[PDB]
DNA sequence: GCATCCGTGAGTAGAGGAAGCACAATTTAACACTTTTGTCAAG
DNA sequence: CTTGACAAAAGTGTTAAATTGTGCTATACTGGGAGCCGTCACGGATGC
């Protein structure tokens, strides 16, 4: 039922590894990215495609490049002389070296992950966010320096944790650098809260964020930080009220509007028969009646053959008709 | 919904349906001629972790040995269950004994018995009783400031070690290049190395040792054993809605009441699958569609903040889970890891 | 024969209700300039 | 209905400045945390 218990049971299985044991491992990867580098080198093949032929043939077949041509590439591999097949040997058991390092150091992870819960993300997303800084971990890690791995795997995990925070924790994403933004703007006023004995202004606010920054900019910043809200959360004590029975639709039109829609289109029909068969055309064209778009003075001359400024005073001329029978019926002012 | 459709179909329990897709135990679909306790395995059958372990990667342990105290066995012996490695502790199974980190090398010089100490940052590069000219290295390290050198030839010792690994595989000296390399899977009849000359005789992983130039044979089968909706809907594709139905109404004519009505249950199931033409393996998803975005609305209020449905949030937590997935499958992370985020998965479609 | 699991329980109205930093990629705004499009005066 | 104009509104590179996306950090650190009974009562269906 519990899938955070059923994760530490499995995890547990693994022993933590020696001072000896992890050294080793160490050792056989970093020796082992080296052999994959130099077969690369000599049979000129993408370093990238070697090492994931590698790394299929030591996960085995239980994991789903087609393998027809997987097989084919091995056997290349396995081609050369004696000479060159120890660098195979050596990449073989890297990989697996490096699998077993990862497994070894999944308490690690979780004892770090358990102190950023509360935050947007439940704590089984945090523990697999933070096992993709650990895998990174091991790529970059370096033993010559004789340093133990948990100082180094500790600040590739909490990145990947921190960064994962940031960019999914809301349902507006923000950008990484306006999240720090106001996240600092927020430890700001809880200090002066402390000192003020009272909740600060916006101005006291930016005087202690410093240069670049007013009360203008404060209030905006805090604007944005603004979560939206649930239709479905419930207002009262009984459970058949919720937020969105009280919000309206205003994108479909109502009918109302609807009707004067097609009274005006009547009305302006009516109007247009008392001028002629080209002046109404030519003033439909133009105002985008008929297509719904516009049309140049241009346009319409091409339609009748017909230069540019023959439009513009016969077009004319039909407004000054239509403004004549206007003032003497009225019945086109209240569309208005 | 009781009775599950999934469970009639395929005659499984209520409680071992949860086991399988919520990754708890294996079903197997192709033994690959594996035993197990002395009884083969057989199609449909529920594994655990560790027997599933057990059947794929083998039998081994290590007993660390107490600081100073050193082996009474020599390395590369066979052991046997209760056979005591060392004075405080006993081995609990049967086969080769290996050293893992000797504390001590004591080589025989021919002019003489030296003695270094090993340290963790150092890793020796001899196999024991080998004949080691003047001038190769002995034991390898970080600096060659504190590197050991051969000063002349002898016979390499190796002592104190840090603990005992027992493992039950075949091992096979051989002298040229091998014909297989680490993580391998063998078959009794398989070449090995010397062209032929050495050949297998037993099922398992093969590793290549070569500062012992020797090939262990791990004791482990090819079987195929799988979790999750991907082995439950690999188990719906392969059946036989006609012949399924000649077995039922076969079963339909026993005395006992009990029988007749089980089998009636499971007849009707099937009876609709065939006359609607639906498939059994479409009960489980592979695309999940999306509903349109005006039945889930992200609307501003007058008052300018925004209000959404639930239904965002449940979308965005599946297409972040399904996204981590695809990179934690291209990394190559351990089965642990990719087993963890495909529970979250389906947990998080429910 | 009994233990375990699962879905059901009247209507309308109201009225409150916690990291930094460096640096590369990308987007946007500013600014000119060229081209298109009306007006005006003829005619 | 057609020419010559004439400025204007709109279209088109060019570029510097905001803005956004990403990698990295080497003392050592290795299995969570909140719950917590007037626990609602009764019928139906399933599995032993």
């Amino acid at each position: 039922s519990d899938p955070v218990r059923q994760y530490l049971h499995e995890i547990g299985q693994v022993p933590l590894l020696t001072l000896e044991e992890e050294v080793e491992l160490a050792r056989k990867v970093e020796e082992g990215m080296e052999a994959i580098k130099k077969l690369s080198e000599i049979t000129g093949l993408d370093p990238d495609l070697i090492r994931e032929v590698v790394r299929a043939k030591i996960l085995g077949s239980a994991r789903v490049l087609d393998p027809k041509t997987v097989e084919e590439i091995d056997q290349k591999l396995k081609s050369l002389p004696k000479e060159h097949k120890r660098y195979l040997h050596i990449a073989r058991e890297g990989e697996a070296a490096r699998q077993h390092l990862i497994e070894a150091n999944l308490r690690l992870v979780v004892s770090i992950a358990k102190k950023y819960t509360g935050r947007g993300l439940s704590f089984l997303d945090l523990i697999q966010e933070g096992n993709q800084g650990l895998i990174r971990a091991v790529e970059k890690f370096e033993y010559k320096r004789r340093f133990k791995f948990s100082t180094y795997a500790t600040w590739w995990i909490r990145q990947a944790i921190n960064r994962a925070i940031a960019d999914q924790a809301r349902t507006i994403r923000i950008p990484v650098h306006m999240v720090e933004t106001i996240n600092k703007l927020s430890r700001t006023a809880r200090q002066l809260q402390q000192e003020l004995g009272r909740e600060p202004t916006y101005e006291e606010i930016a005087e202690a964020m410093g240069p670049g920054w007013d009360a203008k900019r404060v209030e905006e910043t805090l604007k944005i930080a603004q979560e939206p809200v649930s239709l479905e959360t419930p207002i009262g004590d009984e459970k058949d009220s919720f937020y969105g029975d009280f919000i309206p639709d205003e994108h479909l039109p109502s009918p109302v509007d609807a009707a004067t829609q097609s009274l005006l289109s009547e009305e302006l029909e009516k109007a247009l028969s008392k001028l002629s068969e080209r002046e109404a055309m030519v003033l439909k064209l133009r105002k985008g009646l008929i297509d719904g778009r516009e049309h140049t003075l241009e346009e319409v001359g091409a339609f009748f053959g017909v230069t540019r400024e023959r439009i513009r005073q016969i077009e004319n001329k039909a407004l000054r008709k239509l403004k004549y029978h206007e003032s003497r019926t009225r019945k086109l002012r209240d569309f208005l | 919904d009781v009775p599950s459709k999934i469970g009639t179909l395929l005659d499984l329990s209520a409680t071992e349906l949860e086991q399988v897709l919520y990754f708890s135990k294996y079903i197997v679909l192709d033994p690959k001629g594996a035993i197990l306790n002395g009884v083969p395995v057989e199609k449909r059958q529920l594994l655990t972790d560790e027997e599933y372990r057990e059947l794929r990667y083998g039998k081994q342990e290590t007993y660390p040995l107490p600081p100073g105290v050193d082996a009474l066995v020599k390395d590369g012996e066979e052991v046997v269950k209760g056979q005591e490695l060392a004075p405080g502790v006993v081995s609990r199974l049967d086969g080769v004994a290996l050293y893992r980190f000797p504390r001590r090398v004591r080589v025989e010089y021919v002019k003489e018995p030296k003695d270094y100490r090993v340290q963790p940052h150092m890793n020796v590069v001899v196999p024991e009783g080998a004949r080691v000219e003047a001038g190769d290295k002995i034991v390898a390290a970080i600096d060659p400031e504190e590197e050991v050198i051969a000063e002349a030839e002898g016979v390499v010792h190796l002592h104190e070690p840090a603990s005992i690994l027992v493992v039950k595989a075949r091992v096979y000296p051989f002298e040229d290049d091998v014909e297989v390399s680490t993580g391998d899977r063998v078959a009794p009849g398989d070449v090995l190395a010397d062209g032929g000359k050495v050949k297998s005789d037993v099922y398992g992983r093969v590793e290549v040792d070569l500062v012992r130039n020797v090939v262990r044979v791990v004791e482990s089968y090819d079987i195929d054993a799988r979790m999750g909706a991907e082995a439950i809907q690999q188990l719906l594709k392969e059946l036989d809605l006609e012949a399924l139905e000649k077995e039922l109404l076969e079963e339909m004519k026993h005395p006992s009441r009990a029988r007749r009505a089980k089998a009636r249950k499971r007849l009707e199931v099937v009876r609709a699958f065939l006359d609607s033409g639906n498939r059994p393996e479409w009960m489980i998803l592979e695309a999940v569609p999306v509903l349109p975005p005006d039945l889930r609305p992200m609307v501003q209020v007058d008052g300018g903040r925004f209000a959404t449905s639930d239904l965002n949030d449940l979308y965005r937590r599946l297409i972040n889970r399904n996204n981590r997935l695809k990179k934690l499958l291209a990394q190559g992370a351990p089965e642990i890891i990719i087993r963890n985020e495909k529970r979250m998965l389906q947990e998080a479609v429910d």
